[PDB]
């Protein structure tokens, strides 16, 4: 799987992955919201939001 | 899953130390990043150190800081004193069992500090004891640096750990447990401490 | 400034249910997540489990140590800014200092402070209160050695203090010792200047709360 691994709002970066999911998870800190960008799908602690899909690149927005 | 940390560390006065947990990716390398240093002297509750995003409670000192690569998350103490002679646990969140989990604990002793001779002082089974038909012989040392020494009793010729004394120094007890009819017909008994190649025996003996 | 209190039954027989309760000040108990931890004699810390506060959306209502779950409940009163812990089924294993926490976080979970009470021992044992027994501690530099025993009591929690407080300089209270008696027995010392030895007088002062035994022994 190739999957996104760019944080918050930097330019957009790509990395291959062993796993079948990529995640894009979210949280917030003292100005807004961070985004970490990568593959499987992760569980997250309270308070921290994600998303995870099974295709190419589907972690974006 | 659980996290590990070596069971003892040692540092001479004011060097660096670091004591390592070493966890998983579910726990001490999940982001965004929780990893707790919580620092216990022997009989007293834990007192936070680190918390949350490698950050330090209020009124900690400077020395202490935390940080995190991979899974493994570390204690950086810069300048070690006395008083940081202690038990250091950390403490992370795992996201796959939603549970905190706690390393099994580093003993960070001081080494190189000057050392104090033990004072000894030994108690007879007090009469009324003696009367229930019960023998308790007390070793109570007292005023000794380093912390680590070894009581060795005799007769004829159970412990407690050393703990901080309100000077610093260190003390420890030992009671030599016997049925009365075992003292009264002793000849003498005796402890013996032994610490820093030094050794200390004083001696009681069953009284008139 | 923080405060975290621990209070329930230093004894409890199998079988029976554990019943602690936390007095929280300084913390809003509404908002911040609090709950418990606890460390059996001897050995490291257990995570007991957690109540959630408002502070940090989307997360359960509580956490427990799956090792526990069965037999844990965790509760609140925030109008009382109360928190209460419930361990059924109980063994001994279940003896251990439990302490109270509370947390501060901000934007995700257990990204704020941690605070800790003071911890309270509790005892899972089908043995009942055993009082102590208060025997002197004499012998024979310039400064002299003298104390009290505290022999065979159950269960641990017992206090000393020398002269009703009046004198702290040079007074060290030990740990206790398990004899295989199953009883428990510890001492306390203090150092005074030998010229005192004929000039005032030292007593000590020993409370056993879990037998309501309040002695004091003259030297």
């Amino acid at each position: 799987r190739i999957c996104y691994n760019h944080q918050s709002t930097t330019r957009a970066t790509t990395k291959s992955c062993e796993e079948n999911s990529c995640y894009k998870k979210y949280w917030r800190d003292h100005r807004g919201t961070i985004i970490e960008r990568g593959c499987g799908c992760p569980k997250v602690k309270p308070g921290v939001g994600i998303h995870c899909c099974q295709s190419d690149k589907c972690n974006y927005g | 899953q659980s996290v590990t940390q070596p069971a003892s560390v040692s540092g001479t006065l004011g060097q660096t130390v670091t004591i390592s947990c070493s966890g998983s990716k579910s726990n001490i390398g999940d982001t965004p990043t929780y990893v707790g240093w919580f620092q216990q002297i022997p009989g007293t509750a834990p007192k936070t150190l680190i918390y949350g995003d490698n950050r330090r409670a209020s009124g900690v000192p400077d020395r202490f800081s935390g940080s995190v690569s991979g899974n493994t998350a570390t204690l950086t103490i810069s300048g070690v004193q006395a008083e940081d002679e202690a038990v250091y646990w950390c403490g992370s969140w795992d996201v796959n069992s939603d549970s905190e989990l706690f390393g099994g604990g580093t003993h960070l002793t001081i080494a190189g500090g000057p050392t104090s001779a033990p004072s000894v002082s030994l108690f007879p089974p007090s009469s009324e004891e003696l009367s229930a038909n019960k023998a308790t012989v007390v070793c109570l040392i007292s005023d000794f640096s380093p912390s680590g020494l070894e009581v060795i009793w005799k007769v004829n010729d159970q412990t407690t750990r050393p703990s901080k004394q309100s000077n610093g120094k260190y003390a420890a007890s030992s009671y030599l447990t016997r049925t009365s009819t075992e003292w009264k017909s002793y000849s003498s008994v005796s402890c013996q401490v032994k610490h820093q190649g030094k050794t200390v025996e004083k001696k009681v003996s069953p009284s008139e | 400034q923080v405060q975290l209190t621990e209070s329930g039954p230093g004894l409890v027989k199998p079988s029976q249910t554990l019943s602690l309760t936390c007095t929280v000040s300084g913390l809003s108990l509404s908002r911040n997540t609090a709950g418990w931890v606890r460390q059996a004699p001897g050995k490291g810390l257990e995570w007991v489990g957690d109540i959630s506060g408002d502070g940090i959306p989307g997360g359960e209502s509580e956490y427990y140590n799956p090792v526990l779950k069965p037999r844990v409940s965790i509760t609140k009163d925030t109008s009382k800014s109360q928190l209460y812990l419930t361990l059924n089924s109980l063994t001994s294993e279940d003896t251990a200092v439990y302490y109270c926490t509370g947390s501060g976080d901000t934007y995700y979970w257990r990204d704020g402070d941690r605070y800790w009470g003071q911890g309270i021992l509790v005892t899972v044992s089908s043995a009942s209160t055993t009082a102590p027994k208060v025997f002197p501690l004499a012998s024979h530099g310039s400064t002299v050695a003298l104390g009290c025993l505290v022999s065979s009591y159950f269960p641990e929690p017992v206090t000393v203090s020398w002269n009703s407080g009046a004198l702290t300089s040079g007074v060290h209270t030990f740990p206790s010792v398990l004899q295989s008696s199953g009883l428990y027995s510890l001492s306390s010392m203090v150092t005074v200047p030998a010229s005192s030895l004929k000039s005032q007088t030292y007593i000590c002062n020993v409370a056993h709360p879990a037998s309501s035994t309040k002695v004091d022994k003259k030297i």
